[PDB]
Formats: C-alpha cells, structure tokens, sequence
C-alpha cells in the first residue's frame, strides 16, 4: 500500500495520470477569440486586386465553405470529424463570449445595449460567411443519428441564434424555402423520437449495483443536455414572435411531405409525463426521498421546464 | 551439365575447395540474351560459400571449376537450375541460363 | 532516372514513385503505424532529456532548440531488409523482406538534389527540370519526406533541411528559403506534410521531457515519504495526531495517496499538503517551464509562429481550390494554437517501462506490427498462418500478462476483433478459433480487460451464428467470458441483448442444422446442439458467484414464457410431451444406431442434453430462499410459474431412470460409452440443482422415498466401481463428482430432517454402509473425500444410536 | 394479381396506378364520389378488372370493358370531393355488389414470409378497406412510361429476331414483319442521352443532385428489368457472327444497321451500369458473359468499357476473377495492340478499395512479366 514499496515505473505512471488529471486538465487557455480574429482579418485580399469582391475569400469564409462542401457531399452516412468538432467548438466559444458575459452592481441599460452590440458583432462575424447554412446542412446530413457531430452542430446553432436575431432567422428560413428539402425536418423528428426519459428499472439496477460495492447518471436520463439543446434550438428559431417560422414548423409549404414538430413536442412531453408519474408511483410509499431520486427528479423537471418554454414560444405570438 | 568457356586469362592454380567464402561479379541472362542479373549495378560483389548449397548446384560447380582472377562464361541447363519452378516474374519455367563470372579475392 | 535532368515530367514522377514503392513503402508504413504510441524506457539516457536546451551561450533561457534535432528514447522497432539476389536456390514459409538499397548514399543524393532544385528555383529560368516547377519539386519533396519519416536523416541532415526550408528563423547562433518563393498547390501540400513531421517531433520531445521529469520526481517523493513515515511511526507521544496523520497520508491506495500528495496547486491546498516548500517549488517551476514551452504566455522566432503566419498568408494570397490542401493547412494551424490540448490527448498513449523489459517490449511491438499490417490485405491461407504464429507469440510473451494497462493502451483487442469481423464477413475456422481464444484469455487476464471487452458484447451477438457458435471457440464464448463471474456487468446487461439471444434460441428450434442435413443425418426440425450454446450463455448471464440475479432471471423467464418456441418440441403446447417421454425416446434412438447415424454428432445425446441445459437454466433462474421467506410477491410468482412449467414427477422419474455402467467382459474390460449417445450423471446433477432451487426437500417420507428411488442405486454402483480396475474407468470419477456436487450436500442440508425415522432402520443402515465406503473410497479428490466425511458426521448428528 | 408488399417497393415504379374517368371532356378536372372510373397500371398498361375466376385481376385494354374495369370511390361500405391526401375511401366495382378487400391473412403466406395479401373482391369485405392516396413526381411518372414503351418495342424486336432465327432468309425475306430497326436505334440514342453522367464543370451541389437523379433513374430501370432485356437483345444479335450472316438470315436492308445496333446496345448497357454499385454487383454471375465477348471485332471498345465499369465498381467480382479470365484479358494486348486501357483494367484488378488481392497480383505478374514482350 505505501508508495515507497512500489516499483519506479508504476509509480511514474501513477504520477503521470495524477498530474494530467490535476494540473494540465485544470489549466485554462483562451485562444478561440484571438484565432477567430486572426482568421477574420482579410489581409490584402481587397487591395492586391480590386476587380471582384472576395475574389480570395477570408480564411474563415474558406473554412466554412469547405465544411459546407463536406456537408453537401453525397454520402451513405455522416462520419466523425475531429477537425470539424474542434472548429465548431472554437467558433461557438468565440461567438458566445458576450452571451456568457466574457448582489451584482448596478448595470445601465446602455451597458446592456453595448454588450448586446458586442454579441451581435460576434454573431455577424460568423453568419456573414455561411455558418447559418452550415449548421442546417450538418443537421440534414446527420440523418437523425445522435452523436458528437450533431451535438456540436446544435451548440453552434444555439450560439449563433442567442438573442433570436431576425438576421439569421431570416437567412435560415430563406435557405429552407429555397432548397425545399425534407431531410432537415426528418432528421429533427428522428432525433426528437430517440430522446430518453426516466427509467426506474435502470434506476433499481444502478441502486443495487452501487449498494453491493461493484453510481452513474448514464443509468437514468442520459443525453439530457442534448435534449435541452434540441428544444433550445427550436425555441431560438421561434423566438421574437416570427409567424413565418411558427407556421413553417407546423406546415412545410412546397415540400412533398410535411412534419408536425408541434405534435412531436406534445408526444415527447406526454412520454416524459408518464415517466414522471411512474417515478411518483414508485416513490409514494417511501417516507424520505433518496438523494439519487432527488437528482433524477431535478433533471426530469428541468427537461420538462425547457419543453414548456418551447411550446409557449410556438404560440406566444397569436 | 554446366559448360565453361574462358574469356580472359586468370591467376590459375587456385580453385576454392569446400568451406571458403568467395566474392564474384556476375551477369546472368536467358538463352535469348535477356539480362536479369547484374552484380555491377548493385555495386557489390556477391558473397557465397561452397558446400552449404545456398546457391544452385550448377553455379556452385561452375564457380568451383574455374580459378582465381579468371573470367568465364557458364552455361547452366534447367536441370541444374530452377527449371520448372523458375521464378515468378523473372525466369520462365523452361530456360537455359548464361552467367559470366569473374572470380576474385578468394578467402 | 533520379538524376536525369532532361526526362519528361510524367516519367520522372513515375520513376520516383516506383523507387519509393519498391524500396521504402513497407518500412515507412510500418514505422508510421508504430509512431502513434510513446513507450519510453526508464534509462539514464531518458533522464538526461531536458525540456529546454541548456544555456550554452551563457545566461540564455526559454530558447527553443531546432525541431527534430535531439535525442529520442521511445521504443521504435528497427527496419528489416533483404538483399535482392536471384542466384540462390529457391526452396509456412517466412515472410519475405523488402529489397535493400544503400540508404546512406541515397539520403545524401536526395539532399544534394533538393539543394540543387532549390537553387534552380531561386534562379529564375524558362526551362525547369521536368517541364514545370511542380514536376521539379514534388518528387524530391516526396522522397525527402519519406526518408525523414523513416528516420534515415541525421542531426546535421535535419539542420540542413531546416536551413533549406527557412534560413532566417532556423539559423544557429542572400539565400531564398522554400517558403518565400511562389509555389503551386502540390508543392504547398508536400511542404505541409514536411511540417507535420516537425510538429510531431516537438510533441514527442515534450512528452519525453515530461516522462523524464516524472522519473526524477518520483524518487524524491518516495524518499520524502519514507522520511515522514520514519518520523510518524516514532511519534508515540501524540497518539491521536499520529493516528490522524497515518489515516491521512498512509493506509490508503497508492493512487489516492499520490493524488493527495499532488493536490497542492492552490494556496489553501498547499497548507493541507504535507510536501515541503522546495519539493512543491520544483513542480511549480517545471509546470511553468512546460507552459512556456507549449507557448501559453515581425520576424517569426519559432515553428508555431512560422506555420501560423505561413498558413494565414497563403489563405490571404490565394483562394485555395484543393480540399486536401485546405484540410492540411487548417489541421496544421489548429495544432499550433491548441498545443496544450494535443499533449493532453497524447498523454493517454504514454507509458513507462523498466529498462530490463525493453527486449521483450520490442519483441511484442514487432509481433503487433505484422498483425496491424495484415489488416489491409485480404485474408488468405498464408496470412492466416502468419496471424496464428503472431498470436501464439503474443500469448507466450511475458509482458502480455504483466502490463495489461500497456496492452489496453496499444488496443490489440480491437485489432483482433476487426480481424475476426473481416474473416466472418465459415472460412478460416482456425483463425476464428485463435481470435476467440485470444479474446477469452485477454478477458481472463484482468477485470478492466473484461470491462473493456464488455462494451462490444451486443455486436458480437449480431456477428454470432449457429455454425459460428458450433465452432469450438466462438464470439458467443467470448461474450460468456466477458460476462462470467461479474455481478456488476451482469446487472449492466441489457434486455435487448437478452431478447436477441432468446430470438436466436427460438430460431434454432424450428429447423435442422445445415451441416447435419448435408452430412446426411435425419431431419428432426430443431437444433439441440444450436440451443446448447445459448442455454450456456444464458446460465452464465443469470448466475454469478453462486447466487441468482433476480432482474436477469425475471427478464429471461418472461421472454421464455412469452415465446414458448424456445422450449423445444416437447414441453410446448398440446403436442409437447413430458420429460419421461423425451428421455425414453432419446434412449430408444440411442439403442438404434442406424437412427443415430447419417457417428460423431450424437443427436440422441443432443436431444436430452438440450433439456438438461434448459432445466439447469431454469434452476439458476429460480428465486432465492430469503426472498421466498420474506414473501416477495414477484419472487413467489416466478417460483409458481416455474413450478407450473416443470412438474415434480418428471424430475423424479428422470432422476430414477438408470444409465449404462461399464463392467469387465471376456477381454477384461467391456465397452465404456460415455459422451457418445449415452446418459451422463451431469444431467441428473442439473436436475438435482433444479430440485434444490424449487420443489425443496421438506418431508421426511418424501426425502427417504426420493433417496431410495434415485440415489441409493448410484451409491451402490459407485461402491462396486470403487475397485481398482473398475475405478480406473473414466465415468467412475464422473459419478463421484456428480455425487459430491449434487447429492451429498443435499444430504448434509437435510440431515436435521432425518431425525425421527419410522421403521427406516435397515435402509438407513445400508445407506450408512454406502456413505462410509464412499468416504473411505480410493482415487478421489481430497475435497471430495472431505465432503463425504463431513456428510457422514452431519447425518450422524441427528440419528438415534 | 395484386398483393401487399413492402420495403423499397414503395419507391419502386410497379406500385404506380393511373386513374381515368369514363368521360372525355374535363376528365382531369374533377372527380366525384361514386363516379365510375378505370384504374390502369402505369408500368404494364393493364386495367384493374373483375373476373368470374378471381376477385381482382389486371386485363389488357382489348378485354377491358365497362362491366369489369369500371370502379368507383365510396366510403363506409355504403351502397347509397375526394382528397388526394389526408382522406380515406372505400372502393366498389361498378354494377356489382362486391367491395375491394384482401384475403384473410394466410398462415402459409406468413410461413413463406410473404407480405402478399391477394386481394379478392367480395361484398362482405372487411374493415381495413379504407385506403390512402399519394401522388408521385413527374420524373417517375415519365420514367414509368418510357419503361413501358421501351419494353414493348424491345419485345417486338426480340420476337422479330426469333421469327427468322433458325431458318435462313436466303432469297425471299422472312414472312414476319420487318423489324423496327429505325425505332430501335432512335430509342437507343434517346436512352443513351437520358442516362448521361453530369458534367464536371457544374457546381458541387448541382452535380451531386444530378448524380442522385441519375442513380435513382438507373435503379428504377434495373428493377423494372430493362437491363435483362438489353442483355437478351445482345445475345440475340451475338448469335450471328457478322453482318453478312445477319443479312443471310434477315436481308441486307436489315443488316445494314447490325453493327450500329450492337454498338448502341453496348453503350446503353455501359450507361446503365456506370457508377451504380448495386447494378454492377449484378454481373457477378456474368463474368464469362462479359469476358468471352472481348474477342469479337465489333464493339470491342464498348465491351472493354463495360468490363472496366464493372471492375472499378464491384469488389465482389475481383474475388471471382480467375487465371483464365486474366489470360483472356492479356490476349487483348497480345492481339489488338498496345492500349493503355487494358493496363488500367489490370491495375483495377490488382488493388480495390485499399485491399490487395494477392492472387490477382501474382497471376498478373506470372502471366505478364516473365515473357519480356
């Protein structure tokens, strides 16, 4: 048990693991904003030749065009791309600084306006180049399969749509109406259908396994962050009382087939309600609720709260 | 059998027996004059023992027949050569080989 | 052709590619495959490595050395070449090696050629070599990159290459660099490939420096801990403080102890940590130097700045039309900014070994290289034989079972899994068996290996089939090994996987086996041999550590009763006959050799082995006595369902029916047909387990009845077989094992019930004779003899004298 | 007969039905509840009908009359408008009390694992007789019509060939009607133009869309079976060695276009199979068919292109390539000349999709390199 009796190499391996987990991992480095600014700088592409604007598009524009090309390439299924995931994370972090802000003292509404302008400029740097269309082609190509690719796409879309700005809302609507495709909504419906709810059988298995001495949130209501991201994306699409989107979600005009996202949301809410009712019926007899059950209830009610907000947004505008 | 014809005079009276190493500079071709071995392009002499049967029997007998410093043309029939086996992509399954050999630096 | 300056461009490129393909490609690919991991030995050469170069110039710090110019200590297996000779006699066979070519001369020729090409590009002319700048530059860059990644070039050669790439930044304390001149897209792609190598070298240098610092720090930590322990143990005055300190720092797992020792980054944590100020400051200084090296802190001064500026300037200068080039530049640019994350993701593959195991580690790497290389080749006989030999060497190597963490980090289990999947997508049964046995051994090595293999349990089920399962070693057995004797994994099993295995069990019961019907065996409409595998996997899934998993048992029984086709022809519906009818039919079909033949299959044995395995599975799925006593409704319901499914009378009768017994004939030893269409006591043992789980022994009269009819004949047979010639028979040991594992412990448990026999005297005395003779029997295990002995005493404790 | 199917048959073109009201003027304007109408099969051209032998059948237009082919649209099994989508309706045959319905689920059909639900016409009916309507794209609507017309014309051509097959023409022309060779060649050119790869100069998105369109059109034609019909025509023409023989059996005016027809057929086959992995995989049993015809002087380039298209797309056929196949391929270089396309074919044989075929490499090496010719 003591360290001084261990061989040197095994202790060195343990030291490497501990140092990686404690010192390197906890270190914080901020490079997304600086790298995005450097890529957004146009250089001499507007001065070396004044014939056609963006004859040599900005490096960020070329990057997003390359990702859009990979999206539009006809493939049997989407494949993992660590480069795409990393770049999507960098872009989301860069454009989410003002949204995240990067008891309280008095803040003037003019200061709120100034940080709002910061957020709008950061979102413009990305949506003036093709990000609004890239986040739609990614979702269309996902073909309703859950993964890190669609998670990164949803996070980037949420970061772009924060504030519910009409510029990217209109750009997305125009792209959808111009292409007249059904794959986007088919993938959205599939992703909504493959969402998870409370599972008390898995909860009982987890409790027994943890008690016997062999705890994991994976057992009950995993992918809750993905579910919240999906409904937040829909809410941000419907933000601002845009009757155009509120009607296009209900009916796909022009497309040969239509999907009712409203009915899909109602169905998922009904399934969640049934799961919560089952959890209540299981825990009714117990006098004191176990902390794990409290955590599961908290997560389920947070997801339910997000679902309702999305519904209100759908009909808030009359 | 293996036929030996001299080309240039050699040192003479020095024939390697069984158990020595020998370095040779050789060029080997088909019956129709199709070159497929040449130790000169590799710029290194081929090293071989006698009695270990690492080289084909015809080549060993031909090398042991001549003397030091002698250049000899050796005609080896397929019987004492690979013959039917040959070499895929190198030697046809029926060919008579002609190898010019200059034995030097006997050790 | 390499130095021919008037050759056309297409022929020039073709000859360059031909040379690379026929003299360097295989070794380059093998080295590239091996370069992924970093296994640094613990040597003085390793510990001599420092993160930053020493201040040779005098008072110099934070000055990066030239990338790719240093000491590399991580283990890379050497290359192998064979001289091209066609005079040697031409004789599985060993794999042939690549043709040999003088590498020392080739590298100098390539370097001088690249220098001449750079000079000719600098001096503008209207007749470039090959017809264009692309044809002039691309082949030379390809050859240089291949040699550089193969590692032929030395330190001075790397310095010259760096001077050629850029004379300004890479100088050592006019000429136009390769970066400054205008180049087409292909040259840019080749130069990006060139820069990737130097980035990889920088990463490897960082990881090796980290390993060296870990080696230097572990010894100091151990010495300090030993000194503190010497101080603490002597501290008998402050007993409470000594006990608290011991509980805090000592008497803990080594991983938790080292985590507590290293958790001092914050000022508040510094006081809690008992490490001295100098010991903490050493780690602080090394961490600061590591951040400085990673760059976490206009002529470029380093490779990162050079690459970033070059990529940005290229993207600004032209709109790149090559997707491959665009991906190359952006992937190269991302690493420079996220250098720290690259090290974070590269650390998991790092490993440190003792200097005394380097030879065996190199042997293991050489063996793994062939397995990795044979993935890109379509599977054949020679390839199968090579993988058989390589897997055998892997098993025989001692590092396999001494560094399971290293084996997992190398991830050879996934490699052999993909080999098995490719061969399955049956041909090469030897290859399939070798892969399955390797996976089973890997699972048996350690629990973490078993957990890692568990993540592919469902996928192996999809790969599995009836013939695949009937193979000696199968992915079904791999899953059984990955799930056996692991309560947590059994709990984590999935009802979907159980449904899939139940579906396979139902499917194999509706048609005859293709192999048997091809060999000419009669059609029976189901596959008992097919069902054996699924029943065994199910009993492994349900039963762990001598106890039944309630959830798994309930799910399995619910699916079984939902789909009754899994119960076989008998015991199903109105047409299903009883156990008695089934086993009597099996006995008659065994007595009829013609029906048993088209004999190796022994379908007569298959028929009732199926039902014995099914009974064993049901018994293992039966509930527990404590739950029954507590009166759990679900447990009582499950026991009632099993009671309805299986009658008691069938169990009693099939226990009662006898089996063939070998004797000595005229020749001195008669036939001993076992495992060949004959009854085996293991089936009765499974039935006895079922009788113990459900239909428990509670009545003295019923106990003595089921004993006298069902167990005493077997005890008397064992008593007769106890003689030396009769005990030499193989099935006598089987009978002894069956008795000691099923019958005798039941008698021990029911010994208190035996108290108060009515008119049972002479039969009890005879069974005492049998038990005592078996106890003093010969040619049996010490454990078995002890079992009989304690059964004797336990029974005697409750019998009137 | 009509049944119940599943899978990709939804996208298949055999599930299409065309509606025709019994009137003439304003026929496509509006449809009425209970209005008599006829239902036609787009691909085959047969009308739904009732017969005394079976409930639902499909008959030719000659036998199609009002007493059998007239159907209507009702609801809720009622003896006493209609939405294209989001509606259900019941079908009654005109001038008969029977209602459209399927046969009781057949356990044997289930045993056979066949979804077929032979629909038989009875008055009693069932309660699943409500049905949903859904139109299809003009692309598929056109393609089915071209499939029908091409099948009819090519069947007439095959029958014409078989008419004089076996009896030499000699002096007098065959008693059968002259083959529509001009119609055949015009249809072949139209189909070759119809199956044309997208231009590389196009933008990436539009090029991908055109690729998808071409792929689905090829899939529709191959599932309807035009490929087998083309192969049958090719066999019929390859029965005759030369245009002189085809004239001796059919006449000079008919043999003047023999080589052109053969070349057009090979080009159409190459267009049909080019770029479609599923279509190329169907040739795994036709390797001898595509190899033994490489020695024929006519359409040598076409047959070589067909072989190249099969090889560069199907990894399965490379596991079937044998030594005699490789020798036959090398005989092209031996006998026809020094063509780099044969070398490209051999390179395709060597390595496929990053996987090396050692047997193919060894056979090519042993049968090519040692000769030094």
């Amino acid at each position: 048990t003591p360290l001084y009796n261990l061989p040197t190499h095994r202790a060195c391996n343990m030291f490497l693991e501990s140092y990686k987990a404690a010192w390197i991992l906890t270190e914080d480095h901020s490079f997304e904003d600086r790298m995005i600014d450097d890529l957004s700088k146009a250089g001499e592409q507007e001065e070396e030749e004044e014939e056609v604007e963006e004859k040599k598009p900005d490096p960020l524009h070329q990057l997003v065009l390359h990702f859009s090309r990979t999206a539009l390439t006809e493939k049997s299924k989407l494949d993992e791309d660590y480069l795409y995931m990393a770049y999507a994370d960098i872009m989301a972090k860069s454009c989410h600084l003002e949204e995240g802000g990067e008891e309280e003292v008095e803040v003037s509404f003019e200061e709120k306006e100034m940080e709002k302008q910061r957020l709008l400029y950061q979102q413009s740097r990305l949506h003036t180049r093709g990000a609004a269309e890239m986040v739609l082609q990614m979702i269309s190509a996902c073909k309703g399969e859950t993964g890190a690719m669609v998670s990164s796409t949803l996070k980037l879309g949420i970061s772009i749509l924060n504030g519910g700005n009409a510029e990217v809302q209109q750009k997305m609507l125009d792209y959808l109406k111009d292409k007249k495709e059904v794959g986007f909504f088919q993938s959205i419906q599939a992703l909504m259908q493959t969402c998870s709810v409370l599972d008390l059988n898995a909860f009982e298995r987890q409790n027994k396994a943890e008690g016997l001495g062999m705890q994991n949130g994976e057992k009950v209501m995993a992918d809750d962050e993905f579910t919240q991201d999906l409904f937040r994306f829909l809410q941000l699409l419907c933000e601002g009382h845009n009757n155009d989107f509120q009607n296009y979600l209900r009916t796909q005009t022009g497309n040969t087939t239509t999907i009712n996202i409203i009915i899909c949301t109602v169905d998922y809410l009904l399934r969640l309600q049934e799961s919560i009712s089952d959890f209540y019926w299981y825990y009714s007899g117990k006098d004191v609720i176990e902390e794990q059950g409290k955590r599961n209830f908290s997560k389920a009610m947070s997801v339910a709260k997000q679902v309702f907000n999305s519904l209100t947004e759908y009909i808030q505008g009359p | 059998g293996v036929e030996i014809e001299t080309i240039s005079p050699g040192d003479g009276r020095t024939f390697p027996k069984k158990g020595q190493t020998c370095v040779v500079h050789y060029t080997g071709m088909l019956q129709n004059g199709k070159k497929f071995d040449s130790s000169r392009d590799r710029n290194k002499p081929f090293k071989f023992r006698i009695g270990k049967q690492e080289v084909i029997k015809g080549f060993e007998e031909g090398a042991a027949q001549m003397s030091l410093g002698q250049r000899a043309k050796l005609t080896c029939t397929p019987d004492v050569a690979y013959g039917a086996t040959g070499h895929p992509g190198v030697i046809p399954p029926n060919a008579t080989l002609i190898f010019d050999v200059e034995l030097l630096n006997l050790e | 052709a390499l130095e021919d300056a008037h050759l056309p461009g297409p022929l020039r490129a073709g000859y360059y590619d031909l040379l690379i393909s026929i003299h360097l490609e295989s070794a380059c690919r093998s080295r590239r495959s091996m370069l992924s991991e970093y296994i640094v030995p613990l040597t003085p050469e390793t510990r001599a490595i420092t993160l930053f170069p020493p201040g040779r110039k005098g008072g110099n710090a934070r000055r990066h050395g030239l990338p790719g110019v240093g000491v590399t200590t991580s283990l890379r297996p050497p290359h192998h070449f064979s001289p091209p000779c066609f005079v040697a006699a031409l004789p599985e066979a060993p794999a042939r090696l690549s043709p040999a070519i003088p590498l020392e001369a080739l590298r100098d020729k390539a370097l001088r050629m690249l220098g001449e090409a750079v000079r000719d590009g600098g001096q503008h002319a209207r007749d470039p070599v090959g017809g264009s700048v692309e044809f002039q530059f691309v082949p030379v860059l390809k050859l240089v990159s291949t040699l550089l990644v193969m590692g032929i070039f030395g330190d001075e050669d790397v310095k010259q290459i760096l001077k050629m790439i850029e004379p300004e930044v890479f100088t050592e304390e006019l000429e136009e660099g390769l970066l400054q001149m205008k180049l087409p897209e292909s040259v840019k792609l080749q130069m990006c490939n060139l820069l990737e190598y130097f980035c990889d070298q920088e990463l490897q240098h960082r990881v090796e420096s980290l390993a060296a610092f870990a080696e230097r720090y572990v010894d100091k930590l151990q010495a300090n801990q030993r000194s503190r322990y010497a101080l603490l143990m002597r501290a008998f005055t402050m007993s409470a403080a000594e006990t608290a300190r011991r509980t805090r720092e000592f008497r803990s797992p080594p991983q938790e102890q080292i985590n507590m020792l290293l958790h001092f980054k914050d000022e508040a944590d510094e006081e809690d940590c008992p490490l001295p100020e100098d010991i903490r400051q050493d780690l602080q200084d090394f961490h600061q130097d590591l951040l400085a090296h990673c760059g976490i802190q206009k002529k470029p001064q380093s490779l990162q700045e050079l690459v970033s500026h070059m990529v940005v300037r290229w993207a600004q200068e032209d709109y790149v039309q090559s997707p491959e080039l665009v991906r190359a530049m952006f992937s190269l640019l991302h690493r420079q900014y996220d250098g720290l994350g690259e090290l974070l993701r590269a650390l998991p593959r790092a490993y440190t070994i003792s200097p005394s195991s380097v030879e065996d580690t190199m042997s293991l790497l050489e063996c793994l290289g062939q397995i990795r290389s044979l993935l890109i080749v379509q599977m054949g006989p020679q390839e199968e034989n090579l993988m058989i030999q390589s897997i055998g060497n892997i098993m025989n190597n001692k590092v396999f079972y001494q560094h399971p963490n290293l084996m997992r980090a190398l991830g050879m289990h996934e490699t052999v899994m993909e080999v098995m999947v490719n061969v399955l997508g049956i041909r090469f049964p030897k290859m399939v068996t070798s892969c399955c046995r390797f996976l089973c051994y890997f699972c048996r090595i350690s629990r973490q290996n078993q957990r890692s293999m568990f993540d592919h349990l469902s996928y192996l089920l999809e790969n599995s089939g009836i013939g695949l399962g009937m193979q000696g070693s199968t992915p079904l057995d791999v899953a059984a090994a990955s799930v056996i004797d692991n309560n947590e994994l059994a709990l984590a099993l999935q009802e979907q996987d159980l449904e899939k295995v139940v579906s396979y069990l139902a499917g194999c019961g509706l048609q005859s086996c293709p192999m048997l019907l091809a060999k000419g065996y009669p059609d029976i409409g189901w596959n008992p041999c097919g069902g054996e595998r699924y029943l065994d996997f199910l009993r492994f899934a349900v039963f762990v550590n001598g106890e039944s998993v309630e959830e798994n048992a309930n799910v399995v029984v619910r699916l079984l009763i939902r789909k009754p086709e899994c119960f076989g022809p008998a015991l199903r519906g109105e047409g299903g006959s009883g156990l008695l009818a089934a086993i009597e039919e099996a006995i008659r079909i065994s007595e009829d050799p013609a029906r048993d033949g088209p004999n190796r299959v022994h379908l007569g044995h298959a028929i009732m082995s199926f039902y014995a395995a099914l009974i064993d599975l049901l018994g293992r799925c039966a509930p527990e006595m404590h739950l029954i006593q507590a009166g759990k409704g679900e447990a009582l319901r499950i026991r009632a369902i099993l009671r309805s499914l299986v009658p008691l009378d069938d169990l009693v009768g099939i226990i009662s029916l006898p089996l063939q017994i070998p004797t000595l004939g005229k020749d001195g030893a008669l036939v001993q047909p076992k495992m060949s269409a004959s009854f085996v006591p293991d089936h009765k043992a499974s039935m006895v387990l079922f009788l113990d789980r459900v239909y428990g022994i509670e009545n003295q009269d019923f106990l003595l009845h089921v004993l006298d009819v069902g167990f005493l004949p077997d005890m008397r047979a064992a008593a007769s077989l106890d003689t030396a010639t009769f005990s030499t028979t193989e099935m006598a040991l089987a009978l002894n094992r069956y008795l000691c594992l099923a019958v005798l412990p039941l008698i021990t448990k029911c010994a208190p019930l035996f108290a108060g026999t009515e008119h049972r005297a002479i039969m009890v005395d005879s069974m005492l004779h049998t038990v005592y003779r078996l106890s003093r029997g010969r040619s049996l295990t010490k454990a078995q003899r002890d079992v009989i002995e304690d059964c004797l005493m336990a029974l005697c404790r409750y019998i009137r004298p | 007969l009509v049944y119940y199917e599943g899978g990709a048959v939804c996208t298949h073109a055999r599930s299409l039905w065309r509606l025709e009201p019994l009137r003439i003027s304003w026929s496509g304007s509006h449809l009425r509840w209970g209005q008599p109408l006829r239902i036609r099969h787009v691909t085959t051209g047969r009308y739904l009908a009732l017969t005394e032998d079976q409930g639902l059948v499909v008959v030719d237009a000659c036998k199609a009359h009002t007493k059998a082919t007239s159907f209507c649209f009702r609801v809720s099994k009622e003896k006493l408008e209609i939405k294209y989508g989001e509606s259900l309706c019941f079908v009654q045959h005109v001038a008969s009390g029977l209602w459209l319905t399927y046969a009781a689920p057949d356990p044997k059909a289930l045993r056979l694992g066949v979804l077929k639900k032979k629909a038989i016409l009875h008055q009693e009916g069932h309660m699943d007789d409500a049905l949903f309507l859904t139109r299809c794209q003009q692309e598929e609507s056109q393609a089915a019509r071209m499939i029908h017309s091409t099948a009819g014309l090519y069947n007439q051509f095959i029958k014409g060939l078989d008419s004089f097959s076996g009896k030499p023409r000699g002096s007098g022309p065959p008693a059968g009607p002259a083959l529509p060779i001009e119609a055949v060649i015009l249809s072949l050119q139209d189909l070759i133009g119809y199956f044309e790869p997208p231009s590389e100069e196009l933008q990436h998105e539009e090029k991908q869309s055109k690729l998808r369109s071409l792929r689905n059109r090829q899939s529709l034609f191959q599932e309807e079976g035009m490929l087998s019909l083309v192969l049958n025509c090719i066999d019929r023409l390859n029965v005759y060695t030369t245009a002189a023989h085809f004239a001796e059996y059919a006449g000079e005016e008919a043999a003047e276009s023999w080589k052109e027809i053969v070349n057009l057929l090979y080009e159409l086959l190459a267009s049909l199979i080019r770029g479609n992995r599923a279509n190329c995989a169907l040739f795994s049993t036709n390797l001898d068919w595509v190899v033994s015809k490489l020695d024929r002087l006519e359409a040598s380039s076409g047959i070589l292109e067909v072989l190249y298209c099969v090889l560069i797309e199907s990894p399965e056929v490379l596991n079937i390539i044998q030594e005699n196949h490789i020798k036959s391929i090398i005989s092209l270089l031996d006998k026809h000349g020094r063509n780099h396309k044969v070398l490209d074919v051999l390179c395709s044989l060597c390595v496929c999709n990053g996987v090396a075929v050692r047997s193919n490499q060894d056979l090519i090496t042993e049968n090519l390199l040692p000769g030094r010719e």
